[PDB]
RNA sequence: UCGGAUCGCAGUCUGCAACUCGACUGCGUGAAGCUGGAAUCGCUAGUAAUCGCGGAUCAGCAUGCCGCGGUGAAUACGUUCC
RNA sequence: GCGGGGUGGAGCAGUUCGGUAGCUCGUCGGGCUCAUAACCCGAAGGUCGCAGGUUCAAAUCCUGCCCCCGCAA
RNA sequence: UGGUGGCGAUAGCGAAGAGGUCACACCCGUUCCCAUACCGAACACGGAAGUUAAGCUCUUCAGCGCCGAUGGUAGUCGGGGGUUUCCCCCUGUGAGAGUAGGACGCCGCCAA
RNA sequence: UGGGGCGGUCGCCUCCUAAAAGGUAACGGAGGCGCCCAAAGGUUCCCUCAGAAUGGUUGGAAAUCAUUCGCAGAGUGUAAAGGCACAAGGGAGCUUGACUGCGAGACCUACAAGUCGAGCAGGGACGAAAGUCGGGCUUAGUGAUCCGGUGGUUCCGCAUGGA
RNA sequence: AGUCUUGGAGGUAGAGCACUGAUUGGACUAGGGGCCGGUUACCGAAUUCAGUCAAACUCCGAAUGCCAAUGACU
């Protein structure tokens, strides 16, 4: 894959270099991506979950596992037990093919883009971006999809801090906004 | 950042719950195996006294195979150890997987030491 | 007025039932408890109840278990 | 609601156990293989009607 | 609706196969009130349905503004919501414009 | 008057009184404070009545800590009727005051002004007293 | 492709001046409305109904008012009842 | 402390057994009339004392809280 | 060193370091056994490209936690006394809290 | 039964009173029970919980994710107490041991009852094996005898065979 | 059976705040109401520091009493 390949040969020993550190080891790299739809719309909707495992299939490439909720929540009107959400585990060539894909096609497509937020760190060198429609994703057909759902994009990392992450994505890609 | 569990402290776990219901003892000891990344080794260890009676791994001179962090060095190595238990006046004992899943290699080791004569 | 308690359930006569160093027969209710506060040691049984019993013939030993716990023995006598 | 029920064994008949279940949560016969005393073997038991 | 219909959670829980056949002609038509609808189509509407269903079907059918096309051999009942006639006579659809009584 | 907004159980054993104060027998916050001689029980009533008589003399400038809280219910039962048929009804709130127990502290006034103070406020309460100065 | 309200935009004319508060035009927008409960009105022939045209007031502004013609009916048995 | 009540404006059901919030009168708007009443035609008016739970669904079942009425007091 | 045991965390947390030729790991793949409510993350099966960064092992530290006296005191057994909701004295016993201090593991077996 | 009456109570489980074994009364202080589960049982394997901070589309104090801290601050069908993180809490595969005959020996106990039980035999479930399994984390969820109903039966059958 | 010696089961007195409740003062406080979204010493959740308290609280924990064992003396 172009990024993984990237990754190996170029950016790894650049940010050696960058951070001075005394082993390979030591050098941040993604170790997975998890995709989350959040499916609020499960308890009054029976197909919100069919709908969000629909899209995440297309867009992770990878079958989703139906995530529930672990209280009852009067708000909501939600039971313990229910599923509610939609959630997806990208890790190795998986995980480089969608992060090369989301970087190269998906973020473009964004109505009027400006560059991922620079404060959209854990403060332990992850990073998490929302994505709001899913028409960004080239998979995604306009005319089958009935409803604009967003999701969550959580980038792990074995950054100890938020700023050997960010230069990490820096390199891989990540349009931050400036 | 995220904080690798060694799986060494996971088999741990794993291996102190098989040591809830199983014990060797000086007439049934514990055939207990270890399995790293390039070896396996097998004990046979009586546990009232904390002795080792027997053992066996891919380390000893008598195995001349070059890969040996697979199956098929496993059974030489349940092979050995099942042949000097009994020499040394053991037949029955129990099988302590070490907290790895009875499959492969572990029970590669397991099914060569049957063979050579060891009952359980 | 009157009184709206006035309940009570029979005492269990739950506690120890032979006493460290005695001897006991195989079977014998050493300790009856709920849950546990003492656990089976040596050839000692936990029944349904959570009750403890000597599984052979010897001497009862209470011995502590760990920190916090305890633990009761049997050993048998040595002939 | 919730009922006594007779297990027989479906080789000799004899109604070797009782039981308890749900009408609601198991209203069809239920069945249990079960010691039976009389063929001195586990057996297919049936609920009685 | 279906428990205004006397269909309770007991019953709605169960496969149709085992409601009776009145029962399942309740939950059909409550497939018909959840629709939005202007025009009904009641092909024999009185067959598998007790007097209350009956009589209440025969209240609300009176008020109705819309369209009613009814197949029924229950001439009273007929009699009592239709004012015009498709008759199949001699293999031709005639349409009078009078009551099934008057029209015997 | 003093009182605990919840308890755990509305009646409790009325208990005994031995020993000295377990905590609380040196002035701790104020620079003055009255000692208790003897155990008893203190209502929230006579607490109540103390407070006002030792803060009205003090013209409201000073602060007074109260250190003891009536959390301990007391019963009794209806006038006129006879022994048993059930616990009597919580009638009151009291604190359990055992000998070297600090009651009350006094800070910003004088010593001769404090002393006043708190001898008012001694006569409120059912027990002997002793002015006390911290260390 | 009925209906044209409302609203956005851009214009024309009058006038010192179209914000409150004008008429008209173009583009776009495209509401209620499927013949109307109780009840109630006009009309006996070139009338009702319907179609346009003109005039007074008036710089500008009418679905109103006052006139003009075009097309052009149904019905009156009768006085029981209001 | 011991019982009973809180449903459109008034008087009352429905509560046990969960399934479209109702009956009588009244109020409001429009007709008829010279005008008012009666009469005729429409409509509004309580989310069931209040606040939370249970349930697909609560006037109804549960939890607390506030009023009204009887006694004792 | 690695494995595997016993012993109350005096065995632990936290901090600062130091090590890997062999051994233990991280690490490199998913054809096969086997696998993930999805993910070769884990569990499996294979390999040896390079890393002591982590685990692990070895050091130093009393910062948190743990262990813990002696003395005193509360309580209390037995025997008395009083001003008796309680209090005092005598024989014996004797905490909790506080504290001196201990302690950054002690003892096995097998293999290399 | 602090006269009787009213009210309350009557059997069983849990706690406090109860005075550090057990037991212990009062019309003393608090609550529960007259079930529930065909999995919420057995076994084999795997597994950690609540909460908080930060990051995140709808999203809001609080739905789902992601990291760090985090002994139980959760959960354990059902009261309370005693237990439980080699889990007794969570998940998955196969199954019916929620077995038959029993039972050394103990607890409790006026009696009648109640409770625990290694181990033996029969025939099985799970497991590679050791082994575990005679319901459920433990302790409530129940009623003598007489008299009737039902099923089985190498028993009896009023001279004999039946009935 | 009494006493001495030894072992053990247990959670009371006392004490303690490590959990559960109650509670005082200070600090910090999210909000809440009353004022024109900005503040009041206006109700204030929670957090923290110190300080009380408990038959049905316990990180602890006796004296006695209790159950045994081995001798000795009686
Ligand atoms: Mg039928
Ligand atoms: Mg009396
Ligand atoms: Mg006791
Ligand atoms: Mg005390
Ligand atoms: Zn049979």
């Amino acid at each position: 894959n172009r990024l993984k390949e990237k990754y190996n040969k170029e950016i790894a020993p650049a940010l050696m270099t960058k951070f001075n550190y005394d082993s390979v080891m030591q050098v941040p790299k993604i170790e997975k991506i998890v995709i989350n739809m959040g499916v609020g719309d499960a308890v009054q909707n029976a197909k919100a979950i069919d709908s969000a495992v629909e899209e995440l299939t297309f867009i992770a490439g990878q079958k989703p596992v139906v995530t529930r909720a672990k209280k009852s929540i009067a708000g909501f009107r939600l039971r313990e037990g229910m599923p509610i959400g939609a959630k997806v585990t990208l890790r190795g060539e998986r995980m480089y093919d969608f992060l090369d894909k989301l970087i190269s096609v998906s973020l473009p497509r964004v109505r009027d883009f400006r560059g991922v937020s620079k404060k959209s760190f854990d403060g332990r060198g992850n990073y998490t971006l929302g994505i709001k429609e899913q028409l960004i994703f080239p998979e995604i057909d306009y005319d089958k999809v009935t409803k604009v759902r967003g999701m969550d994009i959580v980038i792990v990392t074995t950054a100890n801090t938020d700023e050997e992450a960010r230069e990490l994505l820096t390199q891989v890609g990540m349009p931050f906004q400036k | 950042m995220i904080t690798k569990t060694s799986k060494n402290a996971a088999r741990l776990k794993r291996h102190a719950r098989v040591r809830a219901k199983l014990s060797g003892t000086a007439e049934r000891p514990r055939l207990n195996v270890f399995r790293s990344n390039k070896h396996i080794y097998a004990q046979i260890i009586d546990d009232v006294n904390g002795v080792t009676l027997a053992s066996a791994s891919t380390l000893d001179k008598d195995l001349n195979v070059e890969s040996t962090g697979d199956t098929s060095a496993a059974t030489k190595v349940g092979e050995l150890v099942a042949k000097r238990a009994a020499e040394k006046g053991i037949s029955d004992v129990v099988f302590d997987r070490g907290g790895y899943l009875y499959h492969g290699r572990v029970k590669a080791l397991a099914d060569a030491a049957r063979e050579a004569g060891l009952k359980f | 007025g009157s009184t709206k308690n006035g309940r009570d359930s029979e005492a269990k006569r739950l506690g120890a039932k032979r006493a460290d160093g005695q001897f006991v027969t195989g079977g014998s209710i050493l300790y009856r408890q709920r849950g546990t506060k003492i656990y089976p040691g040596e050839n000692v049984g936990r029944g349904g109840d959570d009750t403890l019993f000597a599984k052979i013939d010897g001497t009862v030993k209470f011995e502590r278990f760990g920190r916090d716990r305890k633990k009761v023995s049997v050993y048998p006598v040595a002939q | 609601m919730r009922v006594n029920i007779t297990l027989a064994c479906t080789e000799c008949g004899e109604r070797n156990y009782i039981s308890k279940k749900n009408k609601r949560n198991n209203p069809d016969r239920v069945e249990f293989k079960k010691y039976c005393p009389r063929d001195k073997k586990s057996t297919l038991h049936r609920e009685t009607k | 609706l279906l428990a205004n219909l006397g269909l309770k959670e007991q019953l709605i829980t169960k496969p149709i196969g085992t409601l009776s056949l009145g029962e399942r002609t309740r939950v059909k038509l409550v497939d018909m009130l959840m629709k939005e609808y202007d025009v009904l189509i009641l092909d024999q509407p009185t067959n598998h349905l007790d007097l209350p269903s009956r009589e209440q079907l025969e209240q609300t059918l009176s008020e109705f503004t819309g369209t009613i096309i009814t197949v029924s051999h229950d001439h009273y009942f007929l009699n009592k919501l239709c004012d015009r006639l498709l008759v199949f006579e001699n293999q031709q659809i005639k349409r009078f414009e009078m009551k099934p009584q008057e029209y015997l | 008057m003093l009182l605990p907004k919840r308890v755990k159980y509305r009646r409790e054993h009325r208990g005994k009184m031995r020993g000295r104060a377990k905590g609380g027998t040196e002035v701790h916050f104020g620079e003055f404070g009255i000692q208790a001689l003897e155990a008893s029980w203190i209502t929230n009533r006579q607490i109540e009545a103390a407070r006002i008589a030792m803060t009205r003399y003090m013209k409201r400038g000073g602060k007074v800590w109260i250190k003891i809280f009536p959390s301990k219910p007391y019963t009794a039962k209806p006038l006129e009727v006879r022994m048993g048929s059930g616990k009597g009804a919580p009638e009151g709130w009291v604190a359990v005051v055992k000998p070297g127990k600090v009651l009350f502290e006094i800070s910003g006034v004088s010593e001769e002004v404090a002393r006043e103070a708190l001898r008012l406020a001694s006569h409120k309460l059912p027990i002997k007293t002793k002015f006390v100065k911290r260390e």
